């Protein structure tokens, strides 16, 4: 469902500010960064090309640590993304990146449930009052140089010092029950279409930490499209918590090291990977935020109060009706219909995983999340002589369409520059 | 963030 595009305009980094689409932005609980140049590429939804030094305290310098530090599987530049066509490219790649998502029925779905997935509004300490959360919001300045405070549901914003980072260190005292409670928060995503991950088409080689150099390239899109799917558990309050985890016994070198992986992450992949997910628990989980759902349906109806926006009370109602899919009655209330919160629950959690979204885009990819990555190439998605939104590196009349060409790199071999081998250099 | 090891 392309027919319209997602981003209906021709961006370039270095276009004039309009204070609209194109502004100096500041995001929330940073009082101190200078502001951003960021671009509103569709509604509810903002690209900042520039590095993330700002969200978290801790990073804010891209420097590569010392070389005794650095695990193998971390990549550094402190001069990426610097300059501005290099800007300029990243906005071209992540809006290439989003269209071919949105090409897709399942992306066309999904980018759907993204936009309608608005911060429910909790920042009140009165129960009956609504009151959006502000860091929800991001803060723009105007043409005249006044400050308006915006709403929004997703960032994409480049990388940190670590460009490959694999997990993240950085959340914890975050009052975020945001993302597990059923509220949601605006979600930011740091990714780079600039990057991207060697694999081995194999399943025996490529759960296997000692072998292969990753003959395969991981298509980009499928590598948002990850992030988006997490985001969507992330904006509707269904995430499952980190420290919910599996004791991988499926791979001996897991195994053999203590790895344990988050449920989030099995579910996030989908295909036989979810199945690791105890079915027992996983009722638990469920439970919960069917409950999580019924009390937003509550404070939905409690509420006579708003803090003024233009809106009124029975509008930004109904905006979260359709979000959560409630019933209303005769009466006027809010109720939550069991079968049509599993439909949401199943459409977020199931349909939409990493799993399927290689069946749309017709790629090659990784048939489990829990394998060893073999290296990390640079490359570049502009040049439409490189890579397309329909076809992506396995390109239509060329010698790349068949067989995933495109995305084999001993013949594409012009398309990807290696950076690090990852192989043996696991902690084994 | 995320896409592992
Ligand atoms: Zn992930």
């Amino acid at each position: 469902g392309s027919h319209m595009p997602f981003v209906n305009k021709q961006f370039n980094y270095k276009d004039p500010v309009n204070g609209v689409d194109i502004a100096y932005i500041k995001i929330p609980n940073a009082g101190q960064m200078q502001p951003v140049k960021a671009f509103k590429i569709h509604n509810k939804i903002w690209v900042i090309p520039e590095r993330d030094t700002f969200t978290n305290p801790e990073e804010g310098d891209l420097n590569p640590p010392p070389e005794a530090k650095q695990v193998p599987v971390s990549y550094y530049d402190s001069t990426y993304l610097s300059t501005d066509n290099e800007k300029d490219n990243y906005l071209k790649g992540v809006t290439k990146l989003f269209e071919r998502i949105y090409s897709t029925d399942l992306g066309r779905m999904l980018l759907t449930s993204i936009v309608r997935g608005i911060p429910f509004w909790g920042g009140s300490t009165i129960d009956t009052e609504l009151k959006v959360i502000d860091t929800n919001s991001i803060n723009v300045i105007q043409p005249d140089g006044s400050y308006r405070s915006e709403e929004l549901n997703l960032v994409i914003i480049g990388p940190s010092a670590d460009i490959i980072q694999f997990e993240c260190k950085s959340f914890g005292h975050e009052v975020l029950n945001l993302t597990r409670n059923g509220y949601g928060s605006t979600q930011y995503i740091r990714f780079s279409p600039d990057f991207t991950f060697g694999f081995e088409e194999s399943l025996e080689v490529d759960t296997n930490p000692l072998l292969g150099a990753g003959k395969f390239a991981t298509d980009p899109a499928v590598t948002l499209a990850h992030e988006l799917i997490h985001a969507g558990h992330r904006l509707y309050g269904i995430a499952i918590n980190p420290n919910r985890v599996f004791k991988v016994n499926t791979n001996a070198y897991y195994e053999m090291s203590g790895l344990e992986v988050s449920f989030e992450e099995l579910r996030t992949f989908g295909g036989h990977d979810a199945k690791f997910i105890d079915s027992l628990q996983e009722n638990e989980f469920r439970l919960y935020y069917y409950n999580k759902f019924k009390d937003i349906a509550s404070t939905l109806n409690k509420a006579k109060s708003i803090v003024g926006t233009t809106a009124s009370l029975q509008y930004m109602k109904n905006v979260f009706k359709e979000k959560y899919l409630l019933s209303e009655d005769t009466s006027g209330k809010f109720s939550v219909d069991k079968l049509k919160f599993d439909k949401l629950y199943k459409m977020l959690t199931e349909i939409y995983t990493e799993d399927n979204f290689v069946k749309f885009f017709k790629v090659l990819n990784r048939k489990t999340y829990l394998n060893f990555d073999k290296a990390v190439f640079k490359i570049n998605i502009v040049p439409k002589v490189n890579y397309t939104i329909y076809d992506g590196f396995n390109l239509r009349n060329t010698n790349l369409a068949a067989n995933f060409n495109g995305q084999n790199t001993e013949i594409n071999n012009m398309n990807f520059t290696k950076l690090k081998n990852f192989t043996g250099l696991f902690e084994f | 963030x995320a896409r592992g090891l």
